[PDB]
C-alpha cells in the first residue's frame, strides 16, 4: 500500500460504502428493483478491496477489521436475502447498523493537528468532566421537577364525554370538539356545561397507548414529560391540560418556573461549557486601453451592481396572476435572458482585459463566473424555473460588495473559513450517519413511514435536530415497535436529541463567538500599543435623599414620585378590557388623571429648572426625554379627548395603542434600566448588519420560492379530488377532535365531521404567490415553529425535490443565521463589561481574584480531646464515608415521592411511614454533630442551618401526621421531602458550583428580566386594545386570548417560547368575510388587524427571542466561569484553597482571622500538598514570602485574605496573567522584597518561582 | 302555508324556505317524491352538522357578534340552497344565495379539520372562495 492514490480511493470507497448501506432498504428495492442488485454489486467490490487492504498491511486498525467483518456479514445477509430465504422485511437488516460508521475513515486523516495529541486529550478530559458535571446538574433538576409534577398533578384521564356513555364503548363520537380535559371537583379545574359529563377515560377500558405517553402518573413518566417540556416543545398545551384538570396556580407556578430555570439557564450552562472549551483550546494552542481603463471605472462597477439589483427585483416581481396568465417564453423570461447576456458579456470582457489567468485568480470572480455558467444554462427553456434558478437568485450576493462595512463584518463574523467549514462538514456527516443508523434500525418496522427510505430518515433526524415536533417522531417510532423495545428506542432518541441540542447547536454559537473575538496575539499587541422663581424649581427638582440609604438616594424625590405614579397607572391599566373601558369606567380614570397632572407638574418643575434645549442637563436632551414628552403628550391628548367611540383601525385606536407605551418610563426613571438599554444598544450596528444578512438570505429564498412555488400550493380541500375541474360541490370533512389521543376507529363507526363546500385554496398560514407572502412565510420558518407543515406541503403539492429548498434555508437561517444574533449579543455584552480585550489567562486571573475574594476561612471548630464521647462522635461525623452515606440517604428519601401521596390511595401509608424512619435517622445525624461540634460550632455553618431547619420541620410533620393523619399532613411531608432533597446540592462540589452559577445569574439578571417584563406589559396592553375581541380561530381559544391583561401577558410569555406564535398571529389577522365588522366601535366587532397583527407579533418575537433572551445567556457564560473551576497547573485549585483553609485552621487555633507575622512562617512550613515550600531545597522562596507577609504591614499581623493573595500571586506567571498596571506593580513589589532580603543577608509555587528566578 | 307530507302554498318539510312552485319553476309523484327525498338528505346532513356543533364547548365565546343560533340558521340556508339550486320569487327580502356561504364562515365558529390525509395549514373546515376566484345569479330569501 505504498501507493498514495490507494488512500484517496479508500476514502472515496468509504463514502461509497455509507452511500450503499443508506440505499440497502426494503422499500427502496420495492420501488427500484435493479438497485437491490447494484448494492450487492458495490459491497462485493468494496469488501474485496478492503479485505485485500488489511491482509496487505498484515502480510486503529481494529476498527478496520471490525468494519470489514461487518461488510462481509452484510454481504452474506444480502446473498441470502436475494435467495428469498430471508424476508426483506425481517429484523436481520439490523446486521448493517455499524456499516455507516465506515464514514469515519473518510475524515480520519484530517485529525492531524499542529500540536501533540496530549494537548487534545487534556482538552477533552477537561471538557468531558465539565459536561458530566452539568449533566448531573440537569439530572438533578429533572428529578426535582419530576417529583414536583407527580405530587402536584395526576393522570390527565378525566375528559368530558356525552351524558349517556358507558364503559367499553368510548369512541371518537364521545369526546368534545376539540377534546377537553376537566375536573371531577366543583370549583377546581374546568367544568364542562350540561349535556356532558366528566369521566375517567382510563376507567372506560382504554389503553395508555390510546391516551398517550406524557403525564405525571409515576416518576419515570413525569421525568420524561419534564425533559420534553424543557425543550419548549408542546409545553403550553400540557399546561392547558393541567389548568383544566387541576387548580391554575399550580400549573402556572410549575410550568413558568420550569421554563425559566430548565429551558433557559440550565440549558445555557452547556453553551457556557462549550465556550470555555473553545477558550481552553485557544489557551493550550497559545502555550507554545479604450476598454481596459473603462472596466476599472467606478461608474461601471456601480452600473453592474445596479443591473444586478434590477435583475433580482424583476425576477422576484413575477407574482401569481392566475391559471390564465403565464408562459415559458414570458416577458420575465426575456428580461432574464437579457440580463444573463449582459452579465456574460461583463465576465467575458473582464477575462479579455485581465486574462483568464488573472481573472480566475480572484475568489469573487470565481463566484461571478460560476454564476455566469449557472445562469447561461438556466435561460435554457428546459432548465428555466428549475433547480438552476438558485444560481440566478445568488446574483444578489454581488450587492454585498456595495458596503465595505458589511463586507468586513461578514469576513469577521465568519472568520477563518476552516473553523465553521469543518463544523458544517461534521454536522452533515453526523446527520448522514445517524440517519443511516436509524434507517437500518427501523427500515423494516411495519406501519412506520418515517424511516422507510434514506430521505425520510434524514428528514426525521433533521426534524429532531430542529426540535420542532421531535416528540411526535419519537412517539410514532415507539408505537411502531413493540412495547418490549420501546424503552431502548426512547433512550436512543433521547440521547440523540441531547447530543444534538446541547452540543452541536452550542458548538455553532461557540464557533461564531470565537470568530467574533480577537486572537491572543492581536489582543496582547494592542494592549501593548496603548501602554427669581427658577430657584424654587431648581431646589424642588435637585432635592433627593448601609444600602437602604443608598436605595432611597437612588433618584430624586420627584423621580420617586414619578416612579410610583407610573406603577400605579400601570396597575390601573391592567384592569382595562374591551368591555371595561377607561373612557366609560370612572374608577379607571382616576390614575389616568393623576399620571397626567402630576407628570405635567414634573415636566414644568424640570423645564423651569433646566430649560429644554441647549443646556448641559436639559429635559429633552436624550432620546429618553423625547420618549418622556411623547408619552406625556399622548396621555394628555387622550385624557382631554376621551373618545366614547373608537372605530377599529382608526386614529383613536392608534392613540390608545400608543398610550400603552407608559411602562417605558421606568426605563428612563431607574438608572439600572437606563444602563441595560445603553449596554444593549451599544451593539446596534452589529445587530443591524446581522439583520441585513438575514434579510438578504430571506430575499434570495423568497425570490426562488415565488418563481417556483407561485400558485402551485393551492389544492382541493377534499383529499379524494385531484384536479381543479372536479373541485366543486360538497363533501364530508372530518373535524379535528384530538391530536393527543390515538383512539382507533371501529369498522362500524364514522368519524365526526360535517358537510362543507369543495374549494381550491392555499394554506391559510403561508403561500408563495407574492414576494411579501414568501418573505413572511420564510420569516415564520426562521423561528422553527410550524416549519414541518411548510416542509410537508411543499414536498406534497410541489414535489419531493423541492424538499431541498426548505432544508437548506432552515440550515443557513436557523443553525447559522440566528446563531449570529447570539454571538453578537454576547460579544457586545463582554465588550461593555470590559473583558473582550483581555486574554484568556487574564480572564481566568480575574475569575480567580473574585473567587478568592468571596472565599472565607473554614470556620469549623477543632477536634476536641478532653472527652472521648465528643471526640469519638466527631471522628465519626467528619469521616467522608459518613458524609457520602448521608448524601445517599437524602437522595433515597426523595424516591418516596415517586408516587402521589394520596389519602384515597393505600400505597401512601407505607411510603409515608418509611419517610418517618428516614426523618428520625436524619435527626440522629444532626444530633450527633450537635454533640461533635457543640451548638456554637454547629450553628457556624450556614448549611447546617438549613439541615436543622428541614429536620425540625420533619419532626413537626411526624408528630402532626401520627397525631392527625390527613391530606394536609401528607402535603407537608411531601414538602419536607422536597426540601431535604434540594439540600443535596450542598453535599456535592460541582453541583454546588453549578447551582451557585444559576442562582447568581438569576440575581444579576434581575434588571434584564424586569425590562423584558416591561416590554411584555406594553405589548400586553397594546394587544388587549388591538385583538381584545378577535374571533376564536386556530390557536386563539379559551386559553389563548387578549380579552384581559393577564390573558395577554400569559399568551405573550407563551409566544416568547415560540409555541405556535405564527398561528396566533394569523388568527389575529382575520378579516371579512371571516368576521363581522363594525363601523362604530372596536369592541363591537370580532375582526382583527392585519398589518397591526403583523407588526405586533413580528416585532415582539424579534425583540424578545432573537435579542433580549440572549442577554441571559451571556450572563450565564459569565458567572459560570466565575464559579466553576477545575484543577489547573497555573492557578489555585478548589483543592488548593480547601487545603489552605485546613492548614490555616490548623496553624491558627484562634478564630480572629488574623495571624501574627511570626506565625506566618509556621503556616508556610506547615503548608503541604500542591503548595509546599520546601525549606531544604527552596529557602529563597520561603524567605521572600515571609518577608512579604512581614512588610505588607509595619509589623501588623496579616489577614487570611492577605496570605491567600500572596499565594495566588506566587502560583501563576504574572507576566501572562496580570495586566500592565498590576503586572508592573507586582513585579516592582516582588523585586523590592527580593533585593531587600538580599541586602539584609549581611509544585505550582515552586515551579513558578523557578520560572521567575531563572528568567531573571 | 301547507307543508307537504296553487303550488305556491306547499312548502317542504325541512327546507321550509322553498315551495313546490319554486321547484317546478326552476329544478306529480315523479318529481314531488324526489324533492322530498332531497329534503330528507338535507335533513340528515344538517343533523350531522348539529351533532358536530353541539360538541363545540366554546359555543358562547367564539365570537361577540355571532351565536350558534345564527350559525345554524345560515348553515341550513346554505345547505338547502346547495340541494335546491333554484330561484325564489315570493321572497320579500332578496339575497344572492351564494352570499349564504360567506355568512356561514362569518357567523359559524372556526372548526379545525383533521390533518391525517392532508395538511390544511390553518384552513377552516368551511370555506367559500378558492385561489383567486370571483365568488359573485340565483336569488333566495333572507331568513337571517
Ligand atoms: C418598545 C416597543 C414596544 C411596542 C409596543 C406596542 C407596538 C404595537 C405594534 C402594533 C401597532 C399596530 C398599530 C395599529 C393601530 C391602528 O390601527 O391605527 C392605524 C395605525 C392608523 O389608522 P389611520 O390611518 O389613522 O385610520 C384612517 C382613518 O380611517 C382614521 O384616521
Ligand atoms: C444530506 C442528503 C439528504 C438527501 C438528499 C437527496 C436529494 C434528492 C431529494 C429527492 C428524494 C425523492 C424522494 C421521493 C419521495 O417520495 O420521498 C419524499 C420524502 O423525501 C423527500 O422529499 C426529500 C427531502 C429532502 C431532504 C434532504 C434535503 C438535503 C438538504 C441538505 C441541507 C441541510 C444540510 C445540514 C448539514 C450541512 C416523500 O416524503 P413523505 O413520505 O410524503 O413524508
Ligand atoms: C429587494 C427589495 C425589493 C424586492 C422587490 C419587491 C417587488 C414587489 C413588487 C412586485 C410584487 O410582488 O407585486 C405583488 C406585491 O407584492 C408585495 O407584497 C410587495 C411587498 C414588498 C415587501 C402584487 O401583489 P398582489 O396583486 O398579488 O396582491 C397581494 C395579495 N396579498
Ligand atoms: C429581587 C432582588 C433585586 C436585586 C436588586 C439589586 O441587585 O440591587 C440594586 C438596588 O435596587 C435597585 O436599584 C432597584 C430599585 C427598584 C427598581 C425596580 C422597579 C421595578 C418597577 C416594576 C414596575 C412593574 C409595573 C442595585 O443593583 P446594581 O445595578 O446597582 O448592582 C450592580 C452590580 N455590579
Ligand atoms: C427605540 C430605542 C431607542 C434607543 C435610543 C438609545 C438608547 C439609550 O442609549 O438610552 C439612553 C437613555 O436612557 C433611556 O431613557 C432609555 C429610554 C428608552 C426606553 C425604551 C427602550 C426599549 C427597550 C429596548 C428595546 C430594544 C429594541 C430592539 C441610555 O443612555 P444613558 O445612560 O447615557 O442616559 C443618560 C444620558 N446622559
Ligand atoms: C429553585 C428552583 C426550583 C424551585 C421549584 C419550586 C420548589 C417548591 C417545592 C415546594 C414543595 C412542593 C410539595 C408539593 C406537595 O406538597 O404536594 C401537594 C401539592 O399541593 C399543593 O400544591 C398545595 C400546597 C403546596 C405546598 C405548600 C407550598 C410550600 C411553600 C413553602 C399535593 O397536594 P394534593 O395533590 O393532595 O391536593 C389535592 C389533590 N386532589
Ligand atoms: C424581518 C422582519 C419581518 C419581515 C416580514 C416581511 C414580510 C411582511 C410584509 C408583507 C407584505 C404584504 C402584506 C401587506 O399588505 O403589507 C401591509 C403591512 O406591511 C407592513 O409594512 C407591516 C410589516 C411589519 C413588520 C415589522 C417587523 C419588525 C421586525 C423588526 C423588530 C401593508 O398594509 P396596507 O397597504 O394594506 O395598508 C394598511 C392600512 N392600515
Ligand atoms: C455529501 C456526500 C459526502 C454524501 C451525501 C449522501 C448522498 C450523496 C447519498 C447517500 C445516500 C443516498 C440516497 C440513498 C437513498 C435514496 C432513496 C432512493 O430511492 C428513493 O428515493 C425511493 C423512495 C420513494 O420515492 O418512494 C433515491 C436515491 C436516494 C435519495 C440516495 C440519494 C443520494 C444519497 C443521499
Ligand atoms: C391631586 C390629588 C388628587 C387628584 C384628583 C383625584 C380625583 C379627581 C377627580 C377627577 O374627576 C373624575 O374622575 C371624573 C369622573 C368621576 O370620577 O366622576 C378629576 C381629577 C381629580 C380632581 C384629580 C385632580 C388632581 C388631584 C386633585
Ligand atoms: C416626538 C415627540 C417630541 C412629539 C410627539 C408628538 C405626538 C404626540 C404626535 C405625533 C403623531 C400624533 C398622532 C397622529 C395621529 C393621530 C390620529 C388622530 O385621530 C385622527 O386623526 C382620526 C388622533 C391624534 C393622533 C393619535 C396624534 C396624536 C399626537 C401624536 C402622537
Ligand atoms: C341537559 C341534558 O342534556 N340533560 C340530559 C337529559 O336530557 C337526558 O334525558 C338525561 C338522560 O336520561 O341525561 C341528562
Ligand atoms: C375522514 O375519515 C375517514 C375514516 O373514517 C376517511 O375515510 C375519510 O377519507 C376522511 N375524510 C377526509 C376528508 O379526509
Amino acid at each position: 500500500i505504498n501507493k498514495p492514490w490507494v488512500h484517496s480511493l479508500l476514502r472515496i470507497c468509504a463514502i461509497i460504502s455509507v452511500i450503499s448501506v443508506c440505499m440497502n432498504t426494503p422499500m427502496t428495492f420495492e420501488h427500484y428493483p435493479p438497485l437491490q442488485y447494484v448494492t450487492f454489486t458495490l459491497d462485493t467490490l468494496l469488501m474485496f478491496l478492503y479485505t485485500a487492504e488489511m491482509i496487505a498491511k498484515m502480510h486503529w486498525c481494529v476498527f478496520d477489521g471490525f468494519m470489514v467483518f461487518c461488510l462481509w456479514v452484510s454481504l452474506v445477509l444480502q446473498v441470502f436475502e436475494i435467495a428469498d430465504i430471508v424476508d426483506q422485511m425481517s429484523p436481520w437488516g439490523m446486521l448493517r447498523i455499524p456499516r455507516p460508521l465506515i464514514m469515519i475513515r473518510a475524515f480520519r486523516i484530517y485529525f492531524r493537528f499542529e500540536l501533540p495529541r496530549t494537548r487534545i486529550t487534556n482538552i477533552l478530559k477537561r471538557s468531558g468532566e465539565q459536561i458530566w458535571s452539568v449533566s448531573i446538574f440537569l439530572l438533578f433538576f429533572l428529578l426535582l421537577y419530576g417529583i414536583l409534577g407527580v405530587q402536584m398533578f395526576g393522570t390527565f384521564t378525566y375528559h368530558c364525554v356525552v351524558n349517556d356513555t358507558k364503559p367499553g364503548n368510548v369512541t371518537w363520537n364521545s369526546l368534545a370538539i376539540p377534546d377537553t380535559h376537566c375536573s371531577p371537583e366543583l370549583e377546581e379545574g374546568y367544568q364542562c356545561p350540561p349535556g356532558f359529563k366528566c369521566m375517567d377515560l382510563e376507567d372506560l377500558g382504554l389503553s395508555r397507548q390510546e391516551l398517550g405517553y406524557s403525564g405525571f402518573n409515576e416518576i419515570g413518566t413525569s421525568i420524561f414529560t419534564v425533559y420534553e417540556a424543557a425543550s419548549q416543545e408542546g409545553w403550553v398545551f400540557l399546561m392547558y391540560r393541567a389548568i383544566d384538570s387541576f387548580p391554575r396556580w399550580r400549573s402556572y407556578f410549575y410550568f413558568i418556573t420550569l421554563i425559566f430555570f430548565l429551558a433557559w439557564l440550565v440549558k445555557n450552562v452547556f453553551i457556557a461549557v462549550i465556550i470555555e472549551t473553545f477558550a481552553e483550546i485557544r489557551v493550550q494552542f497559545q502555550q507554545m486601453a479604450c476598454l481596459q481603463k473603462m472596466m476599472r471605472s467606478s461608474v461601471f462597477h456601480m452600473f453592474i451592481l445596479s443591473m444586478v439589483t434590477v435583475d433580482v427585483i424583476v425576477a422576484a416581481s413575477n407574482y401569481y396572476k392566475g391559471e390564465n396568465f403565464r408562459r415559458q417564453y414570458d416577458e420575465f423570461y426575456l428580461a432574464e435572458v437579457a440580463f444573463t447576456v449582459l452579465f456574460d458579456l461583463e465576465a467575458l470582457l473582464k477575462i479579455w482585459c485581465l486574462g483568464f489567468t488573472g481573472y480566475i485568480s480572484s475568489s469573487l470572480h470565481k463566484f461571478e463566473l460560476l454564476l455566469v455558467i449557472g445562469t447561461t444554462l438556466h435561460v435554457y427553456p428546459d432548465l428555466y424555473h428549475s433547480q438552476f434558478t438558485y444560481f440566478q437568485v445568488l446574483r444578489v450576493v454581488r450587492l454585498i460588495k456595495i458596503s465595505p462595512a458589511l463586507e468586513d463584518f461578514v469576513y469577521k463574523i465568519f472568520g477563518p473559513g476552516k473553523k465553521l467549514g469543518s463544523l458544517v462538514v461534521f454536522t452533515a456527516s453526523l446527520l448522514i450517519v445517524m440517519s443511516a443508523i436509524s434507517l437500518q434500525m427501523f427500515c423494516f418496522v411495519e406501519e412506520l413511514d418515517r424511516f422507510t427510505t434514506f430521505p425520510r430518515a434524514f428528514m426525521s433526524m433533521f426534524q429532531i435536530l430542529t426540535q420542532e415536533g421531535w416528540v411526535d417522531v419519537m412517539d410514532q417510532t415507539l408505537n411502531a415497535v413493540g412495547h418490549m423495545w420501546a424503552p431502548v428506542v426512547a433512550i436512543y432518541f433521547i440521547l440523540y436529541h441531547l447530543f444534538a441540542t446541547l452540543i452541536l447547536l452550542s458548538l455553532f454559537v461557540a464557533v461564531i463567538l470565537d470568530n467574533l473575538e480577537l486572537d491572543e496575539d492581536l489582543k496582547k499587541l494592542k494592549q501593548l500599543k496603548q501602554s427669581r422663581f427658577r430657584n424654587f424649581c431648581r431646589v424642588v427638582v435637585r432635592a433627593r435623599f448601609h444600602q437602604l440609604y443608598d436605595l432611597l438616594g437612588l433618584v430624586t424625590y420627584l423621580d420617586w414620585v414619578m416612579i410610583i405614579v407610573t406603577i400605579c397607572s400601570c396597575i390601573s391599566m391592567m384592569f382595562e378590557s374591551p368591555f371595561r373601558r377607561v373612557m366609560h369606567a370612572p374608577t379607571l380614570q382616576i390614575a389616568e388623571y393623576v399620571f397626567v397632572i402630576f407628570m405635567s407638574i414634573e415636566l414644568n418643575l424640570k423645564i423651569m429648572a433646566d430649560g429644554l434645549f441647549f443646556t448641559p442637563t436639559a429635559v429633552i436632551r436624550d432620546f429618553g426625554g423625547v420618549m418622556d414628552i411623547f408619552i406625556y403628550l399622548v396621555s394628555l391628548i387622550f385624557l382631554c379627548w376621551m373618545p366614547q367611540n373608537v372605530p377599529a383601525e382608526s386614529g383613536a385606536q392608534l392613540l390608545m395603542v400608543l398610550r400603552c407605551l407608559r411602562p417605558l418610563r421606568i426605563f428612563k426613571l431607574v438608572p439600572q434600566m437606563r444602563k441595560v438599554v445603553r449596554e444593549l444598544f451599544s451593539g446596534f450596528k452589529e445587530i443591524f448588519l446581522v439583520s441585513i444578512l438575514l434579510l438578504t438570505l430571506m430575499l434570495v429564498f423568497a425570490s426562488f420560492g415565488v418563481q417556483l412555488f407561485a400558485g402551485k400550493l393551492a389544492k382541493c380541500n377534499d383529499p379524494n379530488i385531484i384536479r381543479r375541474e372536479d373541485c366543486n360541490g360538497i363533501f364530508r370533512i372530518n373535524v379535528s377532535v384530538s391530536k393527543n389521543l390515538n383512539l382507533k376507529l371501529r369498522p362500524g363507526e364514522k368519524k365526526p365531521g360535517f358537510w362543507v363546500p369543495r374549494v381550491w385554496a392555499n394554506p391559510r398560514n403561508f403561500n408563495f404567490d407574492n414576494v411579501g407572502n414568501a418573505m413572511l412565510a420564510l420569516f415564520e420558518v426562521l423561528s422553527l415553529k410550524g416549519w414541518v407543515e411548510v416542509r410537508d406541503v411543499i414536498i406534497h403539492r410541489v414535489g419531493p425535490i423541492h424538499g431541498i429548498y426548505i432544508h437548506v434555508f432552515v440550515f443557513l437561517g436557523c443553525m447559522i443565521g440566528l446563531t449570529l444574533f447570539v454571538g453578537v449579543v454576547i460579544a457586545n455584552f463582554n465588550e461593555n463589561k470590559g473583558t473582550a480585550l483581555l486574554t484568556v489567562d487574564q480572564r481566568r486571573w480575574e475569575d480567580l481574584k473574585s473567587r478568592l475574594k468571596i472565599a472565607q476561612p473554614l470556620h469549623l471548630p477543632p477536634r476536641p480531646d478532653n472527652d472521648g464521647f465528643r471526640a469519638k462522635m466527631y471522628d465519626i461525623t467528619q469521616h467522608p464515608f459518613f458524609k457520602r452515606t448521608i448524601a445517599l440517604l437524602v437522595l433515597a428519601q426523595s424516591v418516596l415521592l415517586s408516587v402521589k401521596w394520596d389519602v384515597e390511595d393505600p400505597v401512601t401509608v407505607p411510603l409515608a411511614t418509611m419517610s418517618v424512619v428516614f426523618t428520625f435517622i436524619f435527626v440522629l445525624e444532626v444530633t450527633m454533630k450537635i454533640i461533635a461540634m457543640s451548638p456554637a460550632g454547629f450553628w457556624q455553618s450556614r448549611r447546617n442551618r438549613y439541615d436543622l431547619l428541614v429536620t425540625s420541620l420533619g419532626v413537626v410533620w411526624v408528630v402532626l401526621h401520627f397525631a392527625l393523619l390527613n391530606a394536609y399532613t401528607y402535603m407537608m411531608g411531601a414538602c419536607v421531602i422536597v426540601f431535604r432533597f434540594f439540600s443535596i446540592c450542598g453535599k456535592h462540589v460541582t453541583l454546588k458550583m453549578l447551582l451557585l452559577t444559576v442562582v447568581v445569574s438569576m440575581y444579576k439578571s434581575f434588571f434584564i428580566i424586569v425590562g423584558m417584563f416591561l416590554l411584555l406589559l406594553c405589548y400586553a396592553f397594546a394587544g388587549v386594545v388591538l385583538f381584545g375581541t378577535v374571533k376564536y380561530g386556530e390557536n386563539i381559544n379559551r386559553h389563548a386570548n387578549f380579552s384581559s391583561a393577564g390573558k395577554a401577558i400569559t399568551v405573550l410569555f407563551r409566544i416568547v417560547t415560540g409555541e405556535d406564535w405564527n398561528k396566533i398571529m394569523h388568527d389575529c389577522m382575520v378579516q371579512p368575510p371571516f368576521c363581522t365588522p363594525d363601523e362604530f366601535t372596536y369592541w363591537a366587532t370580532d375582526c382583527g388587524n392585519y398589518a397591526g397583527a403583523l407588526m405586533y407579533f413580528c416585532s415582539f418575537y424579534v425583540i424578545i427571542a432573537y435579542i433580549m433572551l440572549n442577554l441571559l445567556v451571556a450572563i450565564i457564560v459569565e458567572n459560570f466561569s466565575l464559579f466553576y473551576s477545575t484543577e489547573e497547573d497555573q492557578l489555585l485549585s478548589y483543592n488548593d484553597l480547601r487545603h489552605f483553609q485546613i492548614i490555616w485552621n490548623m496553624v491558627d487555633d484562634k478564630r480572629e482571622g488574623v495571624i501574627p507575622t511570626f506565625r506566618v512562617k509556621f503556616l508556610l512550613r506547615l503548608l503541604r500538598g500542591r503548595l509546599e515550600v520546601d525549606l531544604d531545597k527552596d529557602k529563597l522562596l520561603f524567605k521572600h514570602m515571609c518577608y512579604e507577609m512581614e512588610r505588607l504591614h509595619n509589623g501588623g499581623d496579616v489577614t487570611f485574605h492577605d496570605v491567600l493573595s500572596m499565594l495566588s500571586y506566587r502560583s501563576v506567571d504574572i507576566r501572562k496573567s496580570l495586566q500592565l498596571e498590576e503586572l508592573l506593580a507586582r513585579e516592582q513589589l516582588e523585586y523590592t522584597i527580593e533585593e531587600e532580603v538580599a541586602k539584609q543577608t549581611i509544585q505550582s509555587c515552586s515551579i513558578i518561582h523557578s520560572l521567575r528566578e531563572s528568567q531573571q | 302555508c301547507y307543508p307537504q307530507g296553487n303550488l305556491s302554498d306547499f312548502y317542504l318539510s325541512f327546507c321550509n324556505s322553498y315551495t313546490l312552485w319554486e321547484l317546478f319553476s326552476g329544478l306529480c309523484r315523479q318529481c314531488v317524491e324526489a324533492y322530498q327525498d332531497y329534503d330528507h338528505h338535507a335533513q340528515e346532513k344538517y343533523e350531522e352538522f348539529e351533532s358536530v356543533l353541539h360538541k363545540y364547548l366554546q359555543s358562547e365565546e367564539y365570537s361577540v357578534k355571532s351565536c350558534p343560533e345564527d350559525c345554524k340558521i345560515v348553515y341550513k340556508a346554505w345547505l338547502c340552497s346547495q340541494y335546491f339550486e333554484v330561484t325564489q320569487f315570493n321572497c320579500r327580502k332578496t339575497i344572492p344565495c351564494k352570499q349564504y356561504c360567506l355568512e356561514v364562515q362569518t357567523r359559524c365558529p372556526f372548526i379545525l379539520p383533521d390533518n391525517d390525509e392532508v395538511i390544511y395549514g390553518g384552513l377552516s373546515s368551511f370555506i367559500c372562495t378558492g385561489l383567486y376566484e370571483t365568488f359573485l345569479e340565483p336569488e333566495c330569501c333572507d331568513v337571517r
